[PDB]
């Protein structure tokens, strides 16, 4: 298929795997320290994909400095992710307009 | 579980005055707090929503006030039809939780 | 009319639909669940736009794993959406851009 | 000038006509609710900020209807203007793109 | 190199720049403020990068006037950056479609 | 409905003294708290906003201190003038409300 199409699911696959990871090195990273809630896989899994979406609840973030280290990996692979795939829409809307006006 | 705590249980007053019934939650809750009456033998009657707003058919004596953990349900001139059972029931967090209830007196 | 700009009404049709199915949904899977916020209509379809639009004010969010599910659908409906949108612009854009420089 | 470069502007005026707006109208719509922290001007107009970049602190937002309505429009304007600037940017790189090529 | 990479290249400086600037800035205006929690330069190092991203996690934020300004140069640096990569990627991917196309 | 607590009611100096007047509210407000002068027969004066700031036209003696749910209204070397009752209101959550006062005595 077209390039920015596979870059897109390319884009997926890796932010899944980044989710996954993200989940379990923030646990790794967040026990040990006092106070930390970011402590367990099932809601770290749930906290990554609220920051890979930014969508920010506020109800649970990292307090160590490689949870925050990983939150800023994850925070960006889930900007670059939608960000990328906006980038994937507006090549095929060029595309077909392109096709439209008998370009 | 949300406590909801009316105190008094009991208030007596005399014809005519005006008298407040009190319900503090164990944790603040905005004003998703309700009101509603309850008199011998009856069921119970929705007296005022969300902390404040009026119900319509009811008597516009009754008011509400309050927000977070304290809350207030007032009546001016209360009246022989005013003597009941009171209760104050929270929509906050699940599950919804009741008062203990107050009796007026007069 | 034009397909980007038809596909984002399409985009708006539907993120308004996930909009009320994401309040009603959310409610269903929160109530049961001790401590839960997301739990009468109203709000819940102020959490829903606050979440599409990922504002993330940090007032109301789920606890449970179908309302966490919901969520997703929830944040992804909302970002690709405002994402769609922003290509539709791009393409208006690049497209005038093309006559303006009579080509 | 071209036309999305204008268009960026005027996002930039109207976003600018949206806070203020915004500031005004969520005091208004907001005083009068007990238990409300959007009661100041200073602080709506900072409130409104948060909003539109949706930077979301969850320090400050709104309890009242119209509040959250008013909060809805200044996320839109927010997004939609943030959007329209990057569209104004892929334009801009693709015609420069076109001339480096030649085309 | 080409224009919108040089200019993505660029934005991540400027962007590394300002989180740094952003960090001591916050600091020195929130120190002097009763209850301000912006006053040391590591986290105020994480409160920069996740006001640039607006993942918003809420645990950390400016009081003061100064530290609210600095604020927003962080939040539209960090979306003007991000959504200058987007628009990279659009380009990137426009101009291969055109070869893809024999165009 | 935030609630400021001023105690102690009445408080007693020497001239020339430093003195501090307490305000508590029953939650944490920032510095969303001002203070007020009234002397008898005369209406309320703005002496400290926003906790700390000071108002032009006000003896630099008086100063304000505190964030959150505490705060000091500070007077340096009392003199005459100074002796009436004192306000604190705060504006950190609908509606404004005021402190029950503290009375200076020389
Ligand atoms: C789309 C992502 C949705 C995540 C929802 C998480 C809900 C957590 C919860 O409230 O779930 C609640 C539930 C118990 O009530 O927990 C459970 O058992 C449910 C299991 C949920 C998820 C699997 C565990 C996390 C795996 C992360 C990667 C770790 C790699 C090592
Ligand atoms: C744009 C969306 C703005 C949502 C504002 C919600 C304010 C809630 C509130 O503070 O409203 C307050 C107000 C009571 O004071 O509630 C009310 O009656 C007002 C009704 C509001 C909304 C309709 C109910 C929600 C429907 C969601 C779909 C459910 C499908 C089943
Ligand atoms: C870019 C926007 C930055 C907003 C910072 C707000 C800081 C509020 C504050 O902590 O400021 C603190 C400061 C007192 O310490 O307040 C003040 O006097 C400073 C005045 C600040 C702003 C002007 C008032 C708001 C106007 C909104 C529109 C209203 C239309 C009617
Ligand atoms: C990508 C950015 C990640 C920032 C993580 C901050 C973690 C803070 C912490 O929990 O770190 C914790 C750690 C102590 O446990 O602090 C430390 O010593 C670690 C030092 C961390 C960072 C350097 C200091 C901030 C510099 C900002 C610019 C100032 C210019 C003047
Ligand atoms: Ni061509």
């Amino acid at each position: 298929s077209a390039l920015h199409w596979r870059a897109a699911g390319a884009a997926t696959v890796l932010l899944v795997i980044v989710l996954l990871a993200g989940s379990y090195l923030a646990v790794l990273a967040e026990r040990g320290a006092p106070g930390a809630q970011l402590i367990t896989y099932p809601r770290a899994l749930w906290w990554s994909v609220e920051t890979a979406t930014t969508v920010g609840y506020g109800d649970l973030y990292p307090v160590t400095l490689w949870g925050r280290c990983v939150a800023v990996v994850v925070m960006v692979a889930g900007i670059t992710s939608f960000g990328l795939v906006t980038a994937a829409l507006a090549t095929w809307f060029v595309g077909r307009e392109q096709e439209r006006r008998g370009h | 579980d949300i406590l909801l705590t009316q105190s008094p249980a009991i208030l007596s007053v005399s014809p005519g005055e005006r008298v407040s019934f009190s319900c503090r939650a164990s944790q603040s809750i905005g004003t998703d707090i309700h009101w509603y009456q309850q008199r011998t033998n009856g069921s119970p009657r929705l007296l005022i929503k969300y902390a404040s707003e009026s119900i319509s058919g009811i008597p516009s004596r009754f008011s509400g006030s309050g927000s977070g953990t304290d809350f207030t349900l007032s009546i001016n001139s209360v009246e022989s039809e005013d003597i009941a059972n009171y209760y104050c029931q929270q929509s906050n967090r699940w599950p919804f939780t009741f008062g203990s209830g107050t009796k007026l007196e007069i």
